[PDB]
């Protein structure tokens, strides 16, 4: 294929578009880029390990990868205390070396390997219009994805377990012996409203549900992989979809935008797959923690926190949710759907329980609430912690803030890319992506509007 | 209130089904250029 | 009664919109 | 052309536009009814039906 | 042929005065619903307890507001992020008191504007155009989504969505600055560059085209009549415009390719607005503007003020007064 | 709320419902002549709200008007602790001690006036007639309770005027600042009357349920206007510790 | 931090993660060498 | 509300006078 | 100390690497 | 359906004398009724 | 003098509206 504008029709700034029909070069680009991803995983892990002070919390040190490893149950014990630093190092080293291998392969295919693969092999050669081959590649990758989900399941069940922040006796790494395979729970998660108090799938709150849903995901992905290997797209799919490389790219871009938004919300709200031990409190958690901290302090001072009415007439410390549940008062009324391992022991069937509040509060809960209140996910861009009017002496931005902001931004720009490529794929399939033909300008053959 | 909820559910379901089946009705064909 | 004035001006703007769309001067190719 | 007092005679032999102007008049009258009622509701004092009834 | 096919040809018809299309089949109902509810509420909605402290705020004209002060008030802080449709209220009066109209209008409006963007793509496809006008429109859509949905989601309440009113908008902005220092956020600076530069480029482009109009009229009539709709020839001399501009600054800073020029005109404000929309969307997660409070110390250790410290003083002044009865505890975390 | 969990209870409105005892219940709770018994989890669930409208004529019957609650299922007192003492003659004295013993409630009346009031049972001491050697279906605790100001003295009005905080004048009108009567904020301690008709006693477990009717003033907005008369009818439940 | 045996390459791991930014820049270097064909 | 007693006349004329100016010019156009 | 010195050594070597590849290919006649 | 030009439309006229007469009538009606409008 | 607060608006419109009606008709005449 050509490597300039005259021979390709694409400028340098759209040079990767020149690869659309060079399957070998495209494969090289993909493999090298995968090498970039794995390289970042390894290098960032080693950086985080090197810059890790293991007696300080992870979320106080700007770490986003080490929490992922800790959640999987590696190198941590009860309450998230880092037992062994070596497994983090091993994850990083393995990713770095494998990235070397992937980069070598991507360079080979991009620079010297065969330009196209179709006259080399039918198995690896593909045509974008070859619907059966495209569904074959879908099938292979679906099988792989289901296998990866089952790898998560195997780690949680047979290889030491995963970190369970809801464990009795304290959050700890525990082995999940009874995943919920019950499809009612698993698929009723997908039907929950994406609004406050329901939290469509962000509300999954126990590792049994997570592991069981991953068993279901693995089975679904593998069976769909086989289904796509053994069939071709049906008539309705053929009549509804654009069948081109750019169209498939646009479809994947839409999917990725959806996943990016979901991940940003997930890290912002969920404290089960993102234990606060490693990611710090959620904003909801920190607000509730402040309310709890001052309930505890004022109660020790002698305030009768059940009957103390605030300035507006609502309870200063306790109040009712619009459905009647007893909740913390103040602005944190909006966060009454929050559930956390440190707060549920004080919750009764009706909400917060006066008897537990008056005699069941443990010193570790007070310490945890103070920590979470002071590590609220508020911070400046230059990493000054606290409310924006605070002064420069607290260097902290929550990992939840970093992850949520970054992935909302990436989700948005991938929605933009999906719009761009979907529109372009449609126009190119219909053949007017290069502009209006003067001879057959469609609007010239149309009746005037009025 | 329940009558309202049911009516809104039907109205919204009908409009969404319209949108879906419309885009399933060989929409790429509906253009002034190539129909392949 | 200043509510009447506010409603009046808003309705004037909206009526202008409807007439400007429905009864626009047709663009004609000549 | 037509004097000012004869302008509406243009629908004299145009049944469709006679229907049109009748419709517009009907719309104006109905809209007056609705808006008159809305204004009266906006200012009506319902507290004392004995000594402050609608006709006061 | 079939009834469904006939309906499809009608909805996707390019001969309709207003294009409907499949995205339009969602846009029209949702936008009409939002508009009707907005007008009704703005005129006549009763006061709304936005802060969830039984402190209702009058937003409608009939309850003492003018056009500037009127608004559709965001739903109650007690609701938070809960879905509050009409059928979840015990009565219409309860729904109104808790700010249900805001949720109805906002959700329908958001669906409508996303469908408007899809409809722009659809009509471009039906007319044989290039497909990317909707990409430009995605910038205002992103901004509106940031202020009506994303920011309330990150903050955890639709009470922290932008009110649907003029003064409500200003209140939103002032509180936002107090809590996030949006002025000192580089994405908002990029938004300001986007709009200032977009206006600048609009003024230059319009003035350079108007300046280089080819003489086709007399001094009496409007020069606009020198252009005939659908004429093939160019109505201005782009070469003269390039000569003027390349001498105003220098030759190589002036576009002589109209296509590159118009791409630049499209791209600058759109990119700026994308950046500012992302700025609001990320300040939704409290990743705030720069904090240089007490960044400059003298040798002894006393703080030397900068303009950032004065700005922080203004922010604190806004911060301590806003929602004066809503806070019970020292830190404004919610 | 029966005997569920919070997962079963959340977002249902059951959290705002006082428990009920049973149907086949006509027991009585024996009491000693001069000992006092703790009340464990006292609940009051209002169901009807009436506001005494004020005629402009004069001297004419005011006719309580039925209101509707604009605030949601946030209207119930619960987890209240108290005590019942048996007087020398046989009097039964119910004394509220603490708990979630207040809820702000806003009711809408026909005509558009919204009436916030501080529904409460605070410091309620109520008594029966003498000669009660048991708690039964005839036990009527009629008594008084305190009604604090709806808005506390830390509240600020829309012009940042308050009692122990805020301005004491209309700062937006510099030449007429001290002219307005609402420049002075007030928090009078209003008074209420309550009756607790016990209708159902399960002496085995000690739970008592019944009906209540309460009379109390509404919000004055820190003395901005005269309080209306609000009447609340509802039901109640509590456990009485026999031992 | 890094296990003890590895802390002589601590100032190397400090700069590793930023390399893909250099890859993105290198794309432009390569296109500039070929004259942005 | 105690609003300016000249508000109604000011607003109505503010709208009305330019409105009739435009109406006159438009209707006579083509004479 | 020496940490910035070694850091800048690694950084500068890495920085030169890519341009070194492009320069060598351009000068030796490789494909670009 | 088609939008066909309506052949029944006619020009309206108000000559200068009619203008003066109408303006005088309006002015004198205003003079007459203003006192009663003010009351 | 305590006059009707609608007197000014009533009188001004009473004169103005027919005035602009006549003005429109006269100015467009001969079109
Ligand atoms: C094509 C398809 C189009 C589909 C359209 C359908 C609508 C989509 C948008 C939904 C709007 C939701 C608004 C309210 C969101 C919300 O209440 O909150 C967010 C919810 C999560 O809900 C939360 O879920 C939480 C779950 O946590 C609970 O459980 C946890 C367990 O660890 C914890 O214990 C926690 O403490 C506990 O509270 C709680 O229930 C909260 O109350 C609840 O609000 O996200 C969710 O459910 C869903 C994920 C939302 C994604 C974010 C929006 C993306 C927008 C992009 C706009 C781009 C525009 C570009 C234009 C150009
Ligand atoms: C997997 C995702 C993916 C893939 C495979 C593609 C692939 C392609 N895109 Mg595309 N795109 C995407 C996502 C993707 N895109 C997204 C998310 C957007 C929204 C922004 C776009 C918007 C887009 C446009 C407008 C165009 C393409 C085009 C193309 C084609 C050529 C592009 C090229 O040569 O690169 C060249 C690379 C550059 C010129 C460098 C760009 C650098 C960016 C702008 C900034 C990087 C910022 C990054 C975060 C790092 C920050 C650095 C900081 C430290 C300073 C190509 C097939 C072109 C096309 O349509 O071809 C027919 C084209 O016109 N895309
Ligand atoms: C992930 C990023 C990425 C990847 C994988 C690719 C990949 C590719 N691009 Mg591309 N591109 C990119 C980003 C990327 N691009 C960006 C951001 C721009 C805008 C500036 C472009 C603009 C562009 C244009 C205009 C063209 C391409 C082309 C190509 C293809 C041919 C490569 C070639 O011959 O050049 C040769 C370059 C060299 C020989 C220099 C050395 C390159 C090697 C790989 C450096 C590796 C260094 C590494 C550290 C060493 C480790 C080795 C090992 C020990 C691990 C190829 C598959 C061409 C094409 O489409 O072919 C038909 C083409 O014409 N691109
Ligand atoms: C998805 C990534 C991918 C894909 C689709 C391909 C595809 C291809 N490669 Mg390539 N390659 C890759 C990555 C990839 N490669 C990487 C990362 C490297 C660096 C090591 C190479 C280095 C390389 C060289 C040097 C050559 C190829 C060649 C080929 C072509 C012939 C393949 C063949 O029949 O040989 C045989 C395939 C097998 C015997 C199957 C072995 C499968 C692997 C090696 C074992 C591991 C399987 C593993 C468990 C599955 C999951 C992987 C795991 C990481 C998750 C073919 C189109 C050849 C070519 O182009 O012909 C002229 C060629 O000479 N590749
Ligand atoms: C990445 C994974 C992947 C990809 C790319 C595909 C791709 C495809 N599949 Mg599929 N599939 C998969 C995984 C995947 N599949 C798995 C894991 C299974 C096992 C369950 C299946 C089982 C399956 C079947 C039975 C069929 C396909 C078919 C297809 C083809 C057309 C279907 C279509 O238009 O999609 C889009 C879906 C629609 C247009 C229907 C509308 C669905 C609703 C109305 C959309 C609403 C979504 C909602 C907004 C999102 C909320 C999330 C949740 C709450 C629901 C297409 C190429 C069809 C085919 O042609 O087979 C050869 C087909 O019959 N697949
Ligand atoms: C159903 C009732 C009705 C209808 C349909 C008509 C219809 C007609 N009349 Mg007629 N008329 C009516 C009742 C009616 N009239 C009554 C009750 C009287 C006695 C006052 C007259 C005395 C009358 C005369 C002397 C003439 C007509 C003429 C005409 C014709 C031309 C109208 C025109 O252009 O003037 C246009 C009017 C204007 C441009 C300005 C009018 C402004 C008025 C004075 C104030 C408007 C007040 C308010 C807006 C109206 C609502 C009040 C409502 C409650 C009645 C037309 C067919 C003319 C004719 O015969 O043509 C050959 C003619 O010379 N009418
Ligand atoms: C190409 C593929 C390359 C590698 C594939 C992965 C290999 C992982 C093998 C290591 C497993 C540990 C063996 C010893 C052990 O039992 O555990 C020893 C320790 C601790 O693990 C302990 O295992 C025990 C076994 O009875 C118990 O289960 C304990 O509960 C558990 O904590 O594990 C480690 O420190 C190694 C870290 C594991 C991380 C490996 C995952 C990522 C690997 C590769 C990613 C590469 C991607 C490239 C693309
Ligand atoms: C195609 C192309 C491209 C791309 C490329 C790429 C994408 C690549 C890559 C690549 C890669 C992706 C790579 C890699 C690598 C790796 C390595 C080379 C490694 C290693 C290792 C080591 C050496 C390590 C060490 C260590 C250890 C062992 C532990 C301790 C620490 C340390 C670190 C010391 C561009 C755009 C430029 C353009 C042209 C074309
Ligand atoms: C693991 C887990 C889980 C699970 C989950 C699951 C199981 C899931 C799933 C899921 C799924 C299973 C999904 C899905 C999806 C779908 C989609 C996303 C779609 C679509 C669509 C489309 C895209 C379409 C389009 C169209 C139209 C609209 C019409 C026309 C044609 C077309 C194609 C264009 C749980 C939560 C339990 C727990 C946690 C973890
Ligand atoms: C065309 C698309 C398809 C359209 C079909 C969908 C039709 C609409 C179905 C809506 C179903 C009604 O949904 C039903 O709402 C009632 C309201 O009484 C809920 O009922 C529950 O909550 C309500 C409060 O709202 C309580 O008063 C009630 O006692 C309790 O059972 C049910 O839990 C739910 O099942
Ligand atoms: C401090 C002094 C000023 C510093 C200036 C730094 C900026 C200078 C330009 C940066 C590099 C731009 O790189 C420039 O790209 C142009 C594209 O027109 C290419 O231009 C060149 O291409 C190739 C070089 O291989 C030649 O055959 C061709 O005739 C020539 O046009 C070159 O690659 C380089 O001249
Ligand atoms: O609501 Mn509207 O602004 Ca968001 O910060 Mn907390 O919440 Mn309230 O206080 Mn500041
Ligand atoms: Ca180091
Ligand atoms: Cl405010
Ligand atoms: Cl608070
Ligand atoms: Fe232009």
């Amino acid at each position: 294929g050509g490597r300039d504008l005259p021979s390709t029709g694409f400028a340098w700034w759209s040079g990767n578009a020149r690869l659309i029909n060079l399957s070998g070069k495209l494969l090289g680009a993909h493999v090298a880029h995968a090498g970039l991803i794995v390289f970042w995983a390894g290098a960032m892990t080693l950086f985080e390990v090197a810059h890790f002070i293991p007696e300080k919390p992870m979320y106080e040190q700007g770490l986003i990868l080490l929490p992922h490893i800790a959640t999987l149950g590696w190198g941590v014990g009860p309450a998230g205390e880092v037992t062994d630093i070596f497994p983090f190092f091993v994850v990083g080293v393995l990713h770095l070396i494998s990235s070397a291998v992937l980069g070598l392969g991507g360079i080979y295919h991009a620079l010297r390997g065969p330009e196209v693969l179709e006259e080399y092999s039918s198995f690896f050669g593909y045509d974008w219009k070859d619907k059966n081959q495209m569904t074959n590649i879908i099938g292979y990758h679906l099988i792989l994805l289901g296998c990866g989900a089952l790898l998560l399941v195997f780690k949680a069940m047979f290889f030491g377990g995963v970190y369970d922040t809801w464990a009795p006796g304290g959050g700890d790494v525990r082995v999940i012996t009874n995943p919920t395979l019950n499809p009612a729970i698993i698929f009723g998660y997908l039907l929950k409203a994406p609004f406050g108090g329901e939290g469509w799938i962000i509300s999954v709150n126990n590792m049994e549900d997570i592991i069981g849903g991953h068993i279901w995901i693995g089975l679904i992905c593998i069976s769909g992989g086989i289904w796509h290997i053994l069939t071709k797209p049906f008539g309705w799919a053929r009549r509804a979809l654009i069948w081109s490389g750019e169209a498939y790219l646009s479809y994947s871009l839409g999917a990725l935008s959806l996943m990016g938004f979901i991940a940003s919300v997930f890290v912002w709200f969920n404290n089960t797959a993102y234990p606060s031990e490693f990611y710090g409190p959620t904003g909801m958690e920190a607000s509730q923690s402040q309310a709890f901290t001052f309930l505890v302090r004022d109660q020790r001072l002698g305030a009768n926190i059940a009957s103390a009415q605030g300035p507006t007439g609502l309870g200063k410390y306790l109040m009712r949710s619009p459905s009647g549940e007893i909740i913390f008062g103040g602005e944190t009324m909006r966060f009454w759907d929050f559930r956390g391992p440190w707060l549920e022991p004080l919750r009764g069937p009706n909400g917060l329980d006066l008897d537990k509040l008056r005699n069941d509060i443990q010193p570790w809960q007070v310490r945890r609430a103070a920590e979470y209140m002071t590590h609220a996910p508020l911070g400046s861009l230059n990493s000054v912690g606290g409310v924006i009017t605070d002064v420069n002496s607290f260097n902290y931005v929550s990992p939840r803030a970093w992850l949520a902001t970054s992935h909302f931004v990436l989700g948005f720009f991938f929605l933009v890319g999906h719009l761009w490529h979907a529109g372009r794929a449609r126009a190119a399939a219909a053949g007017f992506e290069k502009g209006i033909d003067r001879e057959t300008e469609p609007t010239l053959f149309m009746p005037d509007l009025d | 209130m329940l009558t309202l909820k049911i009516a809104v559910y039907i109205v919204v379901g009908l409009f969404i089904s319209l949108f879906i089946f419309g885009f399933l009705s060989s929409d790429p064909t509906r253009n002034p250029g190539r129909k392949d | 009664m200043e509510s009447v004035a506010y409603i009046l001006v808003l309705t004037m703007a909206l009526a202008v919109l409807f007439f400007a769309i429905a009864f626009r001067e047709p663009p004609r190719i000549e | 052309g037509l004097p000012w007092y004869r302008v509406h005679t243009v629908v004299l032999n145009d049944p469709g536009r006679l229907i049109s102007v009748h419709l517009m008049h009907t719309a104006l009258v109905a809209g007056w009814a609705g808006s008159m009622a809305l204004y009266e509701l906006a200012i009506f004092d319902s507290s004392d039906a004995v000594l402050n009834p609608m006709w006061r | 042929a079939s009834l469904w096919e006939q309906f499809c040809q009608w909805v996707t018809s390019t001969n309709n005065r207003i294009y409907v299309g499949w995205f339009g089949t969602l846009m029209i109902p949702t936008l009409l619903t939002a508009t009707t509810c907005f007008i009704i509420a703005f005129i006549a909605a009763p006061p709304v307890d936005i802060d969830g402290i039984r402190e209702p705020v009058a937003g409608s004209l009939l309850y003492g507001n003018n056009i500037i002060s009127g608004a559709v008030v965001p739903s109650s802080n007690a609701i938070g992020l809960h879905f509050y449709p009409i059928w979840e209220a015990a009565s219409l009066d309860e729904w109104l008191y808790n700010g249900g109209p805001y949720q109805l209008v906002v959700f329908h409006f958001l669906i409508g504007i996303f469908c408007y963007m899809g409809r722009q793509w659809e009509l471009s496809y039906r007319l044989g155009m290039r497909p990317w006008i909707c990409v430009a429109y995605s910038a205002p859509v992103s901004a509106a989504t940031a202020v009506f949905l994303i920011y309330p989601i990150g903050q955890g309440s639709f009470s922290d969505g932008m009110p649907l009113g003029i003064s409500g908008t200003f209140n939103f902005m002032i509180v936002f600055q107090a809590e996030h220092n949006i002025l000192m956020h580089p994405f908002h600076m990029l938004g300001v560059a986007g709009v200032f530069g977009g206006s600048l480029f609009s003024a230059m482009h319009g003035s350079l085209v108007t300046s280089s109009l080819v003489r086709e009229t007399t001094e009496v009539e409007s020069q606009n009549y020198g252009y005939k709709f659908g004429q093939e020839e160019e109505t201005y001399n782009i070469v003269a415009a390039h000569g003027y501009f390349g001498r105003l600054i220098f030759q190589y800073a002036s576009f002589n390719n109209s296509r590159s020029l118009h791409f630049f005109l499209g791209a600058w404000p759109v990119i700026g607005i994308w950046f500012t929309a992302m700025g609001v969307s990320t300040m939704a997660f409290n990743l705030n503007g720069f904090n240089f409070n007490q960044s400059i110390l003298d040798s002894q250790g006393r703080v030397i003020g900068t303009w950032a410290d004065v700005l922080n003083r203004a922010n604190i002044g806004f911060e301590v007064m806003h929602e004066r009865n809503a806070h019970n505890f020292p830190l404004d975390l919610a | 709320k029966s005997q569920l969990t919070y997962d079963d209870i959340v977002n249902t409105g059951l959290a705002n419902v006082c428990p009920e005892i049973s149907s086949f219940t006509r027991g009585t709770i024996e009491v000693e002549p001069n000992t006092k018994y703790f009340v464990s989890d006292f609940c009051m669930e209002p169901q009807e709200y009436f506001v005494k409208e004020e005629p402009v004529n004069k001297r004419q019957k005011a006719e309580y008007v039925k209101g509707k609650v604009l605030t949601r299922q946030t209207t119930s007192l619960e987890q209240i602790r108290g005590s019942i003492a048996v007087g020398a003659d046989g009097t039964l004295t119910f004394k509220e001690k603490d708990g979630i013993d207040f809820q702000p409630i806003t009711v809408l009346l026909p005509g558009g006036e919204e009436v916030p009031f501080f529904f409460t049972v605070k410091n309620f001491t109520g008594t029966t007639e003498p000669g009660f050697t048991s708690i039964n279906s005839s036990t009527d605790f009629v008594g008084d309770f305190n009604v604090p100001s709806y808005r506390g003295a830390g509240f600020l009005d829309p012009k940042a005027r308050g009692l122990y905080t805020g301005y004491d004048n209309a700062v937006a009108l510099p030449s007429a600042a001290d002219k307005f009567r609402t420049n002075k904020k007030e928090t009078p301690l209003g008074k209420g009357t309550l009756s607790l008709q016990v209708t159902q006693v399960d002496g085995s477990t000690g739970e008592i349920a019944g009906i209540f009717e309460s009379e109390q003033p509404s919000d004055t907005d820190l003395g901005a206007k005269e309080p209306l008369d609000v009447k609340v009818r509802g039901i109640f439940y509590g456990r009485v510790d026999t031992d | 931090k890094l296990p003890e045996a590895y802390q002589i390459f601590d100032p190397l791991v400090d700069v590793l993660p930023v390399i893909p930014l250099f890859f993105l820049a290198l794309a432009f270097v390569w296109q500039a060498a070929v004259g942005f064909k | 509300m105690q609003v300016n007693n000249l508000g109604f006349i000011a607003s109505i004329l503010f709208v009305l006078v330019p409105t009739v100016f435009l109406l006159i010019l438009f209707i006579q156009t083509g004479k | 100390n020496l940490e910035p010195i070694f850091q800048l050594t690694f950084l500068g070597l890495i920085v030169l690497a890519g341009p070194a590849v492009v320069f060598v290919l351009a000068f030796r006649g490789g494909d670009l | 359906m088609d939008r066909n030009s309506n052949p029944n439309r006619q020009p309206v006229e108000l000559n200068r004398t009619s203008l003066y007469l109408g303006l005088l009538l309006v002015a004198v009606l205003g003079i007459l009724f203003s006192s009663y409008f003010f009351n």
